[PDB]
């Protein structure tokens, strides 16, 4: 009755700081909006925000433009032991000055790898967040997560936002104890592939010819990381990942 | 029987006599409070309090027992304090509402009405408790000077003299013969002299104690609600000293 | 349908030494061929010996500042005065970017300061959130004027880590300078803020338009 | 309530393949208030497009058993719009035990066509009696209402209106204002392409029960 | 007095009774004050009983007597609170309905809704009834003039004339009596003003002891308009017999 | 006896007319330690004696700093103390966020009054019984409320709570004029503080983890010194 | 005392009497076993004699399969047994297409957990009178999982577990007869030991007993009754053969 | 002057006479019907012991969970009731998680218990002002043992009031008196890491009545370059017998 | 005092704003089989392509009804909008019938419907769900 008396009871309503989502977004009441597990994600109040949000997104500063994750091409293939993931570091001209490489790789976890192959924020943004729901798992399991549950858990994310305007093809590639090492392909569109040849990118006809030239499961490490370097080549400064049961190793140009 | 078994222990109950026995003990934890009194004069109202003496540590500007509701009200109140503090800030509340919606100020009847309203909802749930305080309020309007009393069961009544708390005999015994020696009329000095007389007398029971009076008159605060300055608040106790022995 | 965007121009530029940042800005605040202000800081010290700047939709950038701003007051009081470092306030700006995913601010956001070791770090943001670590950046319609200043008067491979302070800003100011002359946009001051162990400084420069 | 599902998937049908099967759009409407009573009166031919569907349609609405009305638009909308104010002005009229007034209807329907902010297409003319007397009022489907001594409506309102401003008065008896009525209905039929066949007719008085007449001109 | 509950919600006794419903009905004689409600040809008049024990008091404030809306008039037997809120409910129901259907409301509506109002709190357990008991008075252009009196039970009833109070058998009885002499269900006046002197000399010769203007409180309803009388109104009655 | 029959809740009256729920949240602040405050014309400062579990057990945080402005510290439970201080301090940020507005202690002191007394009156919700003292410096000066749970605030130039804090409350009645005019020197303030503390302690010394001091003023922030801050006091 | 009139009261020494109290409904069901081999479970549960007039083709079984690998039993109340198995089924098949994987027997037994938990945590709500033991084995794996399940939703693992109505004999009786390091090798003799086990507590034999055997590779059979009447055939004629020397 | 019967000790929301809540005291006491946990900080690393009480023979030697890993720098004991314990430790390893995701870095120690703190505080109102969660307090004690760059090794003690202390050495559950005696006789900053932990071995055998062994006693431990590790039956039983050849020889 | 209810349109949407359909594998994401919705039925297709009359009509009384009670708070006080508000919320608290969906005589009553017919009262209107356990847990907020 108390709270029934307060609501009736006379600037708040102007500042929307009577509800509980201004208040928490604005961190006013607390350091609660950086405690979500589900992040919020902010839409206009209007009948249209999807054609809102895709008139004003292809409207005109460079800097101001949503950034697009190169068609680089890349690779992905399990021979008998690992999986070889291949990228091509070949940078883009632009207004700055790079520190280190540009991380066309994202880490999910010592254990998981995956591959932008769309729009750069939501790639890193969502990666990283399913990396940390399989680290959520693997405290509450006591064991490493699936490969399967991973992509699975990233798919139904990325449907739940089906036509909202999200742009993200990935390449979950993980090698378990009880499932062996295996590759999925999630897309933004909802699509969930798993496959033993995985190639993308602006070329990518040719290193898939390249790779069934001289693809067999009775590989070796060397002879698959040539294969992939090769590979890349064709299709064209090859970075190159080796995923075993104990994790992944990076290699620059080995 | 002023007390109640079987009949007692919640808000929203009727006694086989039709009684409610919550209200009635609320009205007795008011009857031990501190001593408010208000006088109407002629052309406005005097409130009158008397106010036990503390420790210096307190601040002497910053501890007020006459709480003022709006600029043309004046109002005490005797009783839980947490209580009093609640319904003035309904009234302010009450009062700026008014004011914001019909560019006017809030006339005492209406005003008491709201007020009077809201002590009521308090006493048809039994999840609630009944106000423990009683108020005595009053202030000037277009109508003219208006002096009220609500009690804890929601019930307001306008008064010519109104008295609460521990000496509440004695202060109304004095009002009564205040109002019989004055048929025609009383000013607003005068008023203020008998409100002082009139607090002095209730205390009869040992501690030492104060006395704060208000003032809210068309002739001498314009229709405003003001306190007592140095030379009035004197004088005033002085006569009552006088009067006293 | 109402338009909610804008564009109020200017020009920023974030550059990274060995034991310090640099992040400095034009401060004229301009509409569609007229001046709003001739001084409108667009670089501001938050917090943590932190320097951050958002160009682009004034708007936009003052919340972005405003809403990291009180996140690390937040993170004061919860963690007994724990000091911040770079890469957690990086992240920090990438959620509040993302949180508005399909309603970006309108900015390109630039902060600098320095990493756990001690050297200088700039960390530069596009409006939906995604961030890398540079040496340094330039943001805003004068970049295409400015990079190649940098990289025909300095090497980043003269070394950019032998460079100290002074010089950086020498650089920093007759880049600016051709800029005003070459650009209409830029111009009538120029802010720089350096950020070392000792804390953050504040240097103003008045450029050609008074 | 009312279902909003399939919205999208009709939406989507009329947009890439299919095409929507239209509705009845009901044909003049007249009303006529003479010094003790009203008369409301109606065509009774309906046409599916070009087409003429039926020579014998009662287009004229009960609401309380001296309360009537006549609707033009969709005819779906004006049935259950009628129909629903009926049902609560009998369950008002039994809550209050008293007569309906036509004011209480015209309130109810006026209200219920705001509510919907003119999606629904009922345009109706809604006369009466009651203890108050004998009332005549025309219904916009946006939620307007006006009052007046005669009114007409429907695709041959024009003929209607102006055979009215002809032979109109303020002193009728029952008998010229039938007559009154069915001319003005009969220049809807001859002299537009909507309105034909036969009249329906429906005369309150003060005082008496409600006479309804079918197929008045032969 | 009720054996386990009962007590504190309004639920059946195993004689089958609601105890808090009775016990509200006795707290609506608290006040100790007596009403009378009579019908005139085309007129109603309300006479209620005044009392100041305190001198300190402003007789003005004391009133039992409330104006719902421009035809509708109220007198309240119980306590104010209770009165007033009441009052103030009655007033927004009565302004709901005009708004709602377009026209006035009548007597005979407004008592059905406060008694449906009372139904709820007497079944609802955590609702207890109002220990007031109403009469609605007007005149309504289909019935004439009209007394409808509700008690806290929620059962209404219509009334040629009525008088509630600790002393109303002797009212009511004494208005019976005048009723079967002059075999008319009304008073035959064709002014307001001779009601309210007959409805005065009634309560006079019913209570006894007679009354001066500061003791009484009488409300008159027309076809047009409901007010109240004041303190020179009332004692210009009290000298015309 | 008959006490024992309407204690239930706070929406209980006695037939006396006593809040029997409300007077045992107010009994419930002598179980904590003692904390003096006290203020100047120029500075306002807080001195609290710290508790420990046992030998391997840290002490107690009694001083919680609200705002570069405004502290408080607490006597009685954990649970109240705590949602209070954070109540308070999302009210500064509020204010300072929205107004750009340093929040007065008075706002701070009506608020908390008016939250504490809604628990008071409904039912569900136990009184909190909690002790509060809040310094502060704003636009008119240094100011310092004492909170009772029951709903009250109260301004004054010192006072203390807490378990035996009658020795200390004695001691700042009688040496007050003293330490009113004490400007421009915060540490002789302190100095008086922690001499008025002193006279509460019982077979305790004052030592380097178990005191703790908070001081605010015109140039200076509200400032806590634990440890060897305070072994100068000492 | 007085303290055992809620589910959010706790006693003085430290207790909880409600949660006693559906343990002590619990312990009227019927009795229910389960042992663990060493690539091998089996339940078996007590059933009550069937009356001459109760139809024998339509009766619900004590042993219920969640998922084509885990097999759950109960003791208790038979009403909630069946909305705590369909809600059982409920999330194994929610979690099958969330996460493309079958469900282990530890997580099926922390939700059932769970909700037996979630059940007690309001006081208008009654807690669960059923304590369930759940069977099975993990997705391509070949070790054998039995939990244990208590109405304040508190799990645990076992290797032999006797849960309802004399399950303290029973209970001796596998300390006395199980030994850990020598688990039984083969299901034959793991059937012998559940149905020697239920021997001791079920009056007539083999036509109250009910055996489901889970194995890897989701390999649950649920034996007949001829086949329960020849393992108790020879465990009375070994044990008339011990006896008589 | 008649005894009478009072009934301030069954509420939550009820104050005694004196201002104190019995169901704290209570839910204490239920706490201290669990088995024994003593934890044990050091500059070397903290290191955390609990008893296994089998009620059967039939129950897994590992089944018994007493303590779990909140995350690679945080680890917990517990006792009380388990079904309270997990809904802490679930709330514990979300908060961890969502801080890593959301700043980059390491959550600290002190932050988590007072995140655990705030959870065990839903009882009533809440530190931000939310409603009440749940109808009664918990009943379990939790010893939380982390490493963070800021104050190095931390053990802390976290209590259903939502209070929670630092403690060089603490013990809870049935065996608390005499283990916490035993601690503050036998404590001082110099231990090691193996001292830590025969201490530890050495407090628990005595104030367990069965006999110290692998299956009934559990050890673990956390450092900087490791992480929160629990020990095999194997490394226990090395220690134990260690001990006792200590023992018997002093 | 509004006539046309305004601010219908969501500000901010997540994968977990509906709490009581939630995975319990994944506490995080929906639950699609206990939605029971379709199977393929996104979230992000509810944001566009509505019948802009849907809002208008969804809540419509509830507006009527929250000005009215600014009327009341504006002319009478706080008292009559928090009287109102209190028995509007004690009759729909206590009722409880998970068997049926039309509303109780009493809440029609105060909401001055006891002789009123709409479209909602004329047309009121699996494998899981659906069933008084799951109500009973709405409810109690277990």
């Amino acid at each position: 009755m108390q709270a029934i008396a307060d609501s009736f009871s006379v600037l708040v309503k102007e500042l929307q700081y009577d509800n509980e989502q201004n208040l928490e977004s604005d961190f006013v009441t607390g350091a609660s909006q950086f405690q979500r597990l589900a992040p919020s994600l902010t839409v206009p109040p209007i009948a249209s925000p999807q054609q809102f949000l895709r008139a004003h997104t292809d409207d005109r500063n460079p800097d101001c433009k949503i950034k697009i994750a190169h068609g680089t091409t890349t690779l992905a293939f399990r021979f008998q032991g690992g999986i070889i993931v291949a990228v091509d570091s070949r940078a883009t001209a632009g207004n700055w000055v790079a520190s280190q490489t540009v991380k066309k790789v994202i880490e999910i976890n010592p254990f998981l790898l995956g591959t932008m192959a769309g729009g750069a924020a939501d790639c890193q943004f969502w990666e990283t967040w399913l990396g940390s729901q399989c680290r959520l798992h693997e405290l509450r399991e006591k064991e490493r997560i699936s490969v399967a549950a991973a992509s699975k858990i990233l798919s139904n994310l990325v449907y739940q936002y089906k036509g909202a305007g999200l742009s993200m093809g990935t390449m979950i590639c993980g090698y378990t104890r009880k499932e062996g090492p295996t590759i999925y392909y999630v897309d933004s569109d909802g699509t969930r592939l798993k496959g033993d040849i995985f190639c993308v990118g602006s070329g990518q006809t040719f290193a898939y010819g390249v790779l069934d030239s001289n693809y067999k499961w009775d590989l070796s490490v060397e002879d698959a990381l040539y294969l992939g370097k090769r590979s890349i080549l064709a299709a064209a400064s090859v970075n190159l990942y080796h995923v075993t049961e104990d994790g992944w190793i990076y290699h620059g140009n080995h | 029987t002023s007390i109640g078994t079987g009949y007692d222990l919640s808000n929203s109950v009727f006694s086989p006599d039709g009684r409610n026995f919550q209200v009635e003990y609320a009205v007795k934890a008011v009857e031990n409070g501190t001593t408010s009194i208000g006088i109407k004069c002629n052309d406005g109202v005097v409130f009158a309090v008397e106010k036990l003496i503390t420790s210096k540590l307190l601040v002497p500007q910053k501890n007020v027992k006459i709480q003022v509701v709006d600029r043309h009200i004046g109002c005490v109140y005797s009783g839980l304090i947490p209580d009093g503090r609640h319904l003035v800030n309904r009234g302010r509340e009450e009062a700026a509402s008014f004011k914001k919606l019909y560019k006017t100020p809030i006339p005492i009847p209406a005003f008491a009405d709201r007020l009077g309203q809201y002590v009521q909802a308090h006493t048809l749930y039994n999840s609630v408790r009944p106000f423990g305080v009683s108020t005595i309020f009053g202030g000037v309007d277009k109508n003219g000077a208006h002096l009220y009393m609500l009690e804890p069961s929601g019930s307001y009544w306008g008064y010519k003299g109104a008295a609460t708390g521990k000496g509440r005999q004695s202060a109304k015994a004095e009002l009564e013969k205040l109002v019989d020696h004055h048929p025609e009329g009383l000013s607003a000095r005068e008023a203020v002299k008998q409100a002082a007389k009139i607090i002095y007398l209730a205390h009869e029971d040992e501690k030492d104690f104060e006395l704060e009076i208000s003032w809210c008159s068309l002739s001498e605060t314009n229709g405003l609600h003001k306190f007592v300055k140095g030379d009035l608040l004197q004088e005033a106790i002085d006569f009552a000293q006088k009067e006293i022995n | 349908q109402f338009n909610p965007y804008g564009d109020n121009g200017g020009t920023i530029l974030g550059i990274a030494g060995e034991d310090f940042a640099v992040l400095a800005g034009d401060t004229r605040n301009i509409t569609d061929y007229s001046i709003n202000s001739r001084y409108e800081p667009k670089v501001f010290d938050c917090g943590d010996n932190i320097v951050m700047s958002a160009n682009g939709f004034a708007a936009d950038g003052d919340a972005l500042v405003k809403r990291f701003k009180n996140s690390v007051k937040w993170y004061h009081f919860d963690h007994n005065d724990k000091k911040l470092s770079i890469n957690s306030a990086a992240r920090n700006i990438q959620h509040l970017l993302y949180g508005k995913r399909f309603f970006p601010y309108y900015v390109h956001t630039i902060i600098a300061g320095l990493d756990e070791d001690g050297k200088g770090a700039v960390y530069s943001f596009d409006p939906v959130g995604s961030y890398e670590r540079e040496q340094c950046r330039a943001g805003g319609a004068a970049a295409s004027l400015i990079m190649p200043f940098l990289d025909n008067q300095v090497n980043f491979k003269k070394p950019l880590k032998y460079l100290s302070v002074e010089e950086v800003i020498k650089l920093v100011r007759d880049s600016f300078t051709s800029a005003t002359e070459r650009h209409i946009q830029v111009g009538d001051g120029l802010e720089i803020l350096i950020v070392t162990k000792d804390g953050v400084r504040k240097e103003f420069y008045e450029l050609k338009r008074d | 309530g009312l279902s909003f599902d399939n919205y999208q998937r009709n939406n989507f049908l009329a947009e890439n393949s299919h095409t929507q099967p239209k509705a009845t759009s009901t044909t003049t409407i007249v009303g006529v208030k003479f010094n003790n009573g009203v008369v409301i009166a109606a065509d009774t031919r309906s046409t599916q497009g070009p087409i003429v569907a039926d020579k014998n349609c009662a287009k004229l609405h009960r609401i309380s058993p001296k309360i009537w009305c006549a609707g033009a638009g969709t005819a779906a909308d004006t049935e259950a719009v009628t129909q629903l104010i009926g049902s609560n002005i009998e369950l008002h009229s039994l809550y209050t035990s008293r007569e309906p007034r036509v004011v209480s209807a015209l309130q109810m329907l006026k209200q219920h066509l705001f509510k919907y902010q003119g999606h629904i297409g009922a345009y109706l003319i809604v006369a009466g009696v009651d203890p108050t007397g004998s009332h005549l009022f025309s219904i916009h489907a946006h939620g307007s209402t006006d009052v007046g001594y005669y009114l007409s409506l429907g695709s041959g309102s024009l003929a209607a209106m102006a055979v009215l401003e002809s032979h109109w008065k303020q002193d009728l008896t029952k008998e010229e204002a039938i007559k009154l009525a069915s001319d003005a209905i009969q220049a809807g039929i001859w002299n537009d392409l909507g309105s034909g066949s036969n009249v329906d007719v429906c005369v309150m008085e003060i005082g008496k029960d409600a006479e309804y007449l079918r197929n008045y001109t032969p | 007095s009720a054996a386990g509950y009962d007590r504190h919600i309004t639920i059946f006794s195993p004689e089958g009774r609601l105890y808090q419903v009775e016990y509200a009905f006795k707290a609506t004689n608290q006040t100790n004050i007596n009403s009378l409600a009579v019908r005139g040809k085309d007129c109603t008049v309300v006479i209620s009983q005044k009392k100041v024990p305190d001198k300190l008091l402003d007789p003005t404030t004391v009133s039992y007597i409330f104006c719902i809306s421009r035809t509708i008039g109220m007198v309240v037997n119980g306590p104010i609170p209770d009165a007033r809120n009441a009052a103030l409910r009655a007033k927004a129901e009565a302004a709901e309905f005009r708004y709602k259907y377009g026209y006035d409301m009548p007597c005979d509506v407004l008592a059905k809704r406060m008694a449906n109002l009372s139904q709820i709190y007497t079944q609802r357990a955590y609702m207890r009834p109002l220990g007031v008991i109403l009469t609605f008075v007007s005149v309504d252009e289909e019935l004439g003039p009209s007394i409808y009196k509700t008690d806290p039970a929620g059962y209404y009833v219509g009334y040629k004339a009525t008088a509630t109070g600790p002393k109303q058998q002797e009212i009511t009885t004494n208005l019976e009596n005048h009723f079967k002499k002059s075999k008319i269900d009304h008073i035959n006046e064709e002014s307001w003003e001779k009601v309210v002197e007959f409805a005065i000399t009634h309560m006079i010769d019913a209570l006894g002891t007679e009354f001066s203007k500061n003791d009484l409180e009488v409300g008159v309803a027309t076809k047009d308009k409901f007010f109240t009388l004041s303190a020179e109104n009332i004692e210009e009655r009290l000298v015309a017999i | 006896m008959f006490r024992n029959n309407y204690d239930g809740d706070t929406v209980t009256f006695s037939p006396t007319g006593r809040l029997f729920q409300v007077e045992y949240a107010l009994e419930a602040i002598k179980q904590g330690s003692v904390t003096v405050g006290l203020r100047s014309n120029t500075h306002a400062v807080l001195v609290a004696l710290k508790r420990n579990a046992d030998e391997l057990s840290s002490y107690q945080k009694k001083i919680i700093k609200c705002d570069e402005h405004m502290g408080l510290s607490l006597a009685g439970l954990a649970p109240d103390a705590r949602v209070l201080s954070n109540y308070l301090r999302q009210q500064c940020n509020y204010s300072s966020l929205v107004f750009n507005r340093k929040l007065a202690v008075e706002r701070a002191g009506h608020l908390l009054c008016d939250k504490a007394q809604k628990n008071t009156q409904s039912y569900g919700g136990r009184p909190y019984g909690v002790g509060l003292l809040i310094i502060g410096y704003d636009k008119s000066g240094a100011h310092l409320l004492e909170f009772q749970p029951s709903g009250n605030v109260t301004e004054l130039y010192g006072t203390a709570i807490g378990a035996r804090s009658q020795g200390a409350k004695t001691y700042l009645e009688r040496t007050l004029d003293t330490f009113i005019k004490i400007d421009g020197n915060p540490d002789e303030l302190i100095k008086a503080g922690v001499e008025a503390i002193s006279q509460s302690l019982r077979d305790e010394s004052l030592t380097v983890d178990n005191l703790s001091i908070a001081i605010v003023g015109k140039d200076t922030p509200f400032t806590i010194y634990d440890g060897e801050a305070v072994a100068k006091y000492i | 005392s007085g303290y055992d009139r809620a589910l959010s009261i706790f006693s003085p020494d430290g207790h909880i009497f409600q949660v006693e109290y559906a343990l002590e409904a619990v312990k009227r069901g019927t009795c229910a076993v389960g042992v663990k081999g060493k690539n091998c479970v089996v339940l078996g549960c007590e059933r009550r004699s069937t009356l001459k007039l109760q139809d024998t083709r339509i009766t619900p079984s004590k042993v219920s399969k969640i998922d084509s690998h885990v097999v759950l039993s109960f003791s208790g109340l038979n009403a909630d047994s069946r909305i705590l198995i369909e809600k059982a089924r409920v999330e194994a098949q929610s979690h099958r297409l969330t996460l493309e994987d079958p469900v282990t027997v530890e997580y099926l037994t922390r939700y059932v957990a769970g909700v037996q938990q979630r059940y007690t945590q309001s006081g208008g709500v009654r807690p669960f009178g059923v304590s369930t033991l759940i069977a099975g084995f993990d997705p391509r794996d070949d070790e054998p999982k039995l939990y244990q399940t208590e109405p304040s939703g508190i799990y645990s693992s076992w290797s032999a577990q006797t849960i309802g109505r004399n399950s303290k004999t029973v209970r001796e009786f596998l300390e006395k007869n199980y030994d850990r390091k020598e688990p039984p090798a083969t299901v034959e003799e793991c059937v012998k030991l559940t149905v020697r086990s239920l021997l001791e507590v079920v009056q007539t034999g083999a036509k109250n007993i009910e055996i489901t055997v889970v194995k890897p590779d989701s390999d649950i059979v649920a034996l007949s009754s001829e086949e329960i009447n020849q393992y108790v055939t020879q465990i009375e004629q070994e044990k008339q053969e011990q006896q008589e020397q | 002057m008649f005894l009478t019967r009072s009934e301030y000790d069954r509420g939550v929301s009820t104050f005694s006479p004196e201002g104190r809540l019995f169901q704290v005291e209570y839910s204490l006491e239920a706490i201290k019907l669990g088995s024994t946990a003593i934890g044990i900080a050091t500059k070397e690393g903290v290191v955390l012991g609990v008893e296994k009480r089998a009620t059967s023979p039939l129950l897994e030697s590992d089944s018994i969970e007493k303590i779990v890993e909140i995350d690679r720098h945080i680890g917990c004991a517990m006792s009380g009731l388990t079904a309270d314990a997990r809904s802490m430790i679930e709330h514990a390893r979300t908060a961890a998680v969502t801080h890593n995701l959301y700043y980059d870095e390491d959550i600290n120690v002190e932050s988590l218990t007072q995140s655990v703190c705030d959870l065990a505080l839903r009882f009533g109102e809440g530190a931000s002002g939310e409603e009440r969660l749940m109808s009664r307090p918990f009943g379990v004690a939790l010893l939380i043992a982390g490493h963070d760059a800021d104050d190095g090794y931390q053990l802390f003690h976290a209590e259903p009031s939502g209070t929670f202390y630092r403690y060089n050495a603490k013990a809870i559950g049935s065996g608390s008196e005499g283990a916490q005696a035993e601690l503050l006789n036998e404590w001082h900053s110099s231990l090691t890491l193996k001292e830590a932990e025969l201490l530890v071995l050495k407090i628990l055998k005595q104030v367990m009545e069965e006999k110290l062994d692998e299956n009934n006693a559990q050890l673990s431990c956390i450092t900087k370059q490791d992480g929160f590790k629990i020990y095999d039956n194997e490394k226990t039983a090395e220690l134990i017998k260690e001990l006792k050849e200590k023992e018997a020889a002093e | 005092m509004n006539i046309v209810p305004q601010d219908t349109f969501k500000s901010q949407v997540s994968t977990d704003q509906d709490k009581s359909v939630l995975s319990s594998a994944v506490p995080s994401l929906p639950d699609t089989l206990r939605q029971q919705e379709g199977g393929a039925v996104p979230l992000s297709t509810q944001l566009n392509d509505r019948h802009p009359l849907e809002s208008t009509l969804k809540n419509w009384e509830t507006t009527q009804r929250q000005r009215q009670m600014e009327q009341y708070r504006q002319i009478f006080g706080i008292a009559e909008p928090m009287k109102r508000t209190m028995e509007m919320e004690i009759v729909n608290r206590t009722d409880f019938n998970p068997l049926s969906t039309n509303g109780s005589i009493h809440r029609d009553i105060l909401l001055n419907k006891e002789c009123s017919i709409d479209w909602e009262d004329v047309y009121p209107g699996t494998m899981v769900g659906d069933d008084v356990h799951s109500k009973i847990e709405k409810q109690l907020g277990i």
